[PDB]
Protein backbone atom coordinates (compact mmCIF):
# COMPACT_ATOMS: atom_id res chain seq x y z
CA UNK A 1 0.00 0.00 0.00
CA UNK A 2 3.07 2.06 1.39
CA UNK A 3 1.03 5.70 2.01
CA UNK A 4 4.42 7.13 3.28
CA UNK A 5 5.60 10.61 2.22
CA UNK A 6 7.57 11.97 -0.83
CA UNK A 7 11.07 11.60 0.16
CA UNK A 8 12.80 14.52 -2.44
CA UNK A 9 11.28 16.59 -5.47
CA UNK A 10 12.50 14.02 -7.90
CA UNK A 11 9.07 11.53 -6.54
CA UNK A 12 7.59 15.43 -8.39
CA UNK A 13 8.24 13.34 -11.58
CA UNK A 14 5.31 10.80 -12.28
CA UNK A 15 6.11 6.76 -13.13
CA UNK A 16 7.84 6.02 -9.72
CA UNK A 17 7.78 1.92 -8.82
CA UNK A 18 8.84 0.12 -5.70
CA UNK B 1 43.53 6.19 -10.91
CA UNK B 2 39.77 5.42 -9.02
CA UNK B 3 39.18 1.57 -9.54
CA UNK B 4 35.66 1.33 -8.95
CA UNK B 5 34.38 -1.87 -7.02
CA UNK B 6 30.77 -0.93 -6.69
CA UNK B 7 28.58 2.00 -8.23
CA UNK B 8 24.93 1.81 -7.06
CA UNK B 9 23.68 4.72 -9.48
CA UNK B 10 24.72 2.62 -12.66
CA UNK B 11 23.45 -0.70 -11.98
CA UNK B 12 20.36 -0.78 -13.57
CA UNK B 13 18.82 -1.88 -10.44
CA UNK B 14 19.85 -5.22 -10.62
CA UNK B 15 22.46 -5.72 -7.82
CA UNK B 16 19.87 -7.72 -5.35
CA UNK B 17 20.66 -5.62 -2.11
CA UNK B 18 19.03 -7.15 1.02
CA UNK B 19 16.83 -5.59 3.31
CA UNK B 20 15.62 -6.04 6.74
CA UNK B 21 12.82 -6.43 7.62
CA UNK B 22 11.36 -7.56 4.53
CA UNK B 23 9.69 -4.67 2.37
CA UNK B 24 8.51 -2.21 5.11
CA UNK B 25 11.92 -0.53 5.17
CA UNK B 26 13.98 0.56 2.54
CA UNK B 27 12.47 0.55 -0.75
CA UNK B 28 14.25 0.23 -4.38
CA UNK B 29 12.60 2.94 -6.49
CA UNK B 30 12.83 3.21 -10.37
CA UNK B 31 11.38 5.68 -12.70
CA UNK B 32 12.87 7.03 -16.46
CA UNK B 33 14.34 10.47 -16.56
CA UNK B 34 15.90 12.26 -19.68
CA UNK B 35 15.23 8.62 -21.46
CA UNK B 36 18.05 7.42 -18.71
CA UNK B 37 16.79 5.04 -15.44
CA UNK B 38 16.99 6.00 -12.88
CA UNK B 39 17.39 4.04 -9.31
CA UNK B 40 16.80 5.47 -5.32
CA UNK B 41 16.70 3.43 -2.54
CA UNK B 42 14.03 5.47 -0.28
CA UNK B 43 12.90 4.80 3.46
CA UNK B 44 10.77 7.59 5.11
CA UNK B 45 8.97 5.89 7.86
CA UNK B 46 8.73 8.70 10.14
CA UNK B 47 5.10 8.54 11.61
CA UNK B 48 5.64 5.51 13.41
CA UNK B 49 8.24 5.03 16.38
CA UNK B 50 10.83 2.04 16.70
CA UNK B 51 12.27 2.24 12.95
CA UNK B 52 16.00 0.04 12.71
CA UNK B 53 15.57 -0.46 8.61
CA UNK B 54 18.68 -2.28 7.30
CA UNK B 55 20.51 -2.62 3.80
CA UNK B 56 23.21 -4.12 2.76
CA UNK B 57 25.19 -4.36 -0.48
CA UNK B 58 26.22 -7.42 -2.66
CA UNK B 59 29.17 -8.52 -1.52
CA UNK B 60 31.91 -7.16 -3.35
CA UNK B 61 35.73 -9.07 -4.17
CA UNK B 62 38.02 -6.91 -2.60
CA UNK B 63 41.33 -8.00 -4.67
CA UNK B 64 43.87 -5.57 -4.99
CA UNK B 65 42.21 -3.01 -2.93
CA UNK B 66 43.34 -2.66 1.01
CA UNK B 67 42.11 0.89 1.25
CA UNK B 68 38.48 1.71 0.08
CA UNK B 69 36.90 5.33 -0.54
CA UNK B 70 32.93 4.79 0.07
CA UNK B 71 31.27 8.26 -1.92
CA UNK B 72 27.14 8.55 -1.02
CA UNK B 73 24.84 11.24 -2.70
CA UNK B 74 21.61 11.12 -0.77
CA UNK B 75 18.62 13.48 0.11
CA UNK B 76 16.88 14.10 3.90
CA UNK B 77 13.86 15.55 4.77
CA UNK B 78 13.77 18.54 7.15
CA UNK B 79 11.73 16.95 10.59
CA UNK B 80 9.43 19.87 10.47
CA UNK B 81 8.37 19.50 7.12
CA UNK B 82 5.65 16.64 8.09
CA UNK B 83 2.25 18.20 8.44
CA UNK B 84 1.20 15.90 11.47
CA UNK B 85 4.87 14.56 11.93
CA UNK B 86 6.27 12.85 14.60
CA UNK B 87 9.12 12.69 17.75
CA UNK B 88 10.18 9.86 16.07
CA UNK B 89 12.03 11.95 12.91
CA UNK B 90 15.24 11.53 12.40
CA UNK B 91 18.00 13.51 10.11
CA UNK B 92 21.13 10.94 9.91
CA UNK B 93 21.56 7.43 8.64
CA UNK B 94 23.99 5.55 9.95
CA UNK B 95 27.21 3.61 7.41
CA UNK B 96 28.47 -0.14 8.72
CA UNK B 97 30.99 -2.57 6.53
CA UNK B 98 31.80 -5.68 7.53
CA UNK B 99 35.24 -8.31 5.97
CA UNK B 100 34.49 -12.04 5.37
CA UNK B 101 35.89 -14.77 3.34
CA UNK B 102 32.66 -15.74 2.95
CA UNK B 103 29.07 -14.93 1.12
CA UNK B 104 26.46 -14.56 3.99
CA UNK B 105 23.62 -15.23 1.23
CA UNK B 106 19.77 -14.31 2.85
CA UNK B 107 20.43 -14.37 6.66
CA UNK B 108 21.34 -10.75 7.12
CA UNK B 109 23.72 -10.28 10.34
CA UNK B 110 23.55 -7.35 11.36
CA UNK B 111 25.49 -8.62 14.36
CA UNK B 112 29.06 -8.88 11.85
CA UNK B 113 28.77 -5.63 10.82
CA UNK B 114 31.48 -2.70 12.13
CA UNK B 115 30.09 1.00 12.14
CA UNK B 116 31.63 3.61 9.78
CA UNK B 117 29.99 6.72 11.07
CA UNK B 118 26.78 8.42 11.81
CA UNK B 119 25.84 10.24 7.93
CA UNK B 120 24.26 13.90 8.35
CA UNK B 121 22.94 15.83 5.46
CA UNK B 122 25.02 19.53 4.63
CA UNK B 123 21.36 20.36 2.75
CA UNK B 124 18.44 19.45 4.29
CA UNK B 125 15.09 19.38 1.87
CA UNK B 126 12.32 21.50 3.01
CA UNK B 127 8.99 22.03 1.46
CA UNK B 128 10.06 25.34 -0.48
CA UNK B 129 12.40 22.99 -2.87
CA UNK B 130 9.21 20.58 -3.29
CA UNK B 131 7.74 24.06 -4.76
CA UNK B 132 10.82 24.83 -6.84
CA UNK B 133 11.00 21.16 -7.95
CA UNK B 134 14.52 21.54 -7.00
CA UNK B 135 16.96 18.57 -5.26
CA UNK B 136 19.60 19.20 -2.75
CA UNK B 137 21.77 15.94 -3.15
CA UNK B 138 24.30 15.71 -0.67
CA UNK B 139 27.80 14.25 -1.25
CA UNK B 140 29.59 12.22 1.67
CA UNK B 141 32.66 10.25 1.61
CA UNK B 142 34.27 8.46 4.40
CA UNK B 143 37.29 5.62 4.13
CA UNK B 144 37.78 2.22 6.06
CA UNK B 145 40.84 -0.11 5.73
CA UNK B 146 43.34 -1.81 5.47
CA UNK B 147 40.85 -4.54 4.08
CA UNK B 148 42.68 -7.96 4.35
CA UNK B 149 39.91 -10.55 3.75
CA UNK B 150 37.87 -11.96 0.65
CA UNK B 151 35.00 -9.35 -0.08
CA UNK B 152 33.11 -6.96 1.86
CA UNK B 153 29.70 -6.06 2.21
CA UNK B 154 28.27 -2.23 3.10
CA UNK B 155 25.47 -1.25 4.82
CA UNK B 156 22.68 0.91 5.69
CA UNK B 157 20.97 1.54 8.68
CA UNK B 158 17.59 4.12 9.03
CA UNK B 159 16.51 4.35 12.66
CA UNK B 160 13.77 6.85 11.09
CA UNK B 161 14.79 9.76 8.51
CA UNK B 162 13.05 9.92 5.26
CA UNK B 163 16.04 9.57 3.42
CA UNK B 164 17.09 8.53 -0.39
CA UNK B 165 20.34 7.22 -1.88
CA UNK B 166 21.22 7.99 -5.44
CA UNK B 167 24.41 7.21 -5.19
CA UNK B 168 26.72 4.51 -3.35
CA UNK B 169 30.09 4.88 -4.99
CA UNK B 170 32.92 2.55 -3.69
CA UNK B 171 36.72 2.30 -5.25
CA UNK B 172 40.38 2.32 -4.48
CA UNK B 173 43.18 3.99 -5.85
CA UNK B 174 45.83 2.80 -7.73
CA UNK B 175 48.91 5.00 -8.58
C1 LIG C 1 7.56 6.56 1.42
C2 LIG C 1 8.05 6.26 0.02
C3 LIG C 1 6.88 5.85 -0.82
O1 LIG C 1 6.63 4.68 -0.85
N1 LIG C 1 6.15 6.76 -1.49
C4 LIG C 1 6.43 8.18 -1.56
N2 LIG C 1 6.90 8.33 -2.93
C5 LIG C 1 8.17 8.70 -3.21
O2 LIG C 1 8.99 8.96 -2.33
C6 LIG C 1 8.55 8.78 -4.68
C7 LIG C 1 9.90 9.40 -4.85
C8 LIG C 1 5.87 8.02 -3.95
N3 LIG C 1 5.56 6.63 -3.71
C9 LIG C 1 5.86 5.66 -4.57
O3 LIG C 1 6.46 5.84 -5.64
C10 LIG C 1 5.45 4.27 -4.15
C11 LIG C 1 6.08 3.22 -5.04
C12 LIG C 1 5.03 6.43 -2.37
Amino acid sequence: ARDCPLVNPLCLHPGWTC
Amino acid sequence: KEVVLLDFAAAGGELGWLTHPYGKGWDLMQNIMNDMPIYMYSVCNVMSGDQDNWLRTNWVYRGEAERIFIELKFTVRDCNSFPGGASSCKETFNLYYAESDLDYGTNFQKRLFTKIDTIAPDEITVSSDFEARHVKLNVEERSVGPLTRKGFYLAFQDIGACVALLSVRVYYKKC
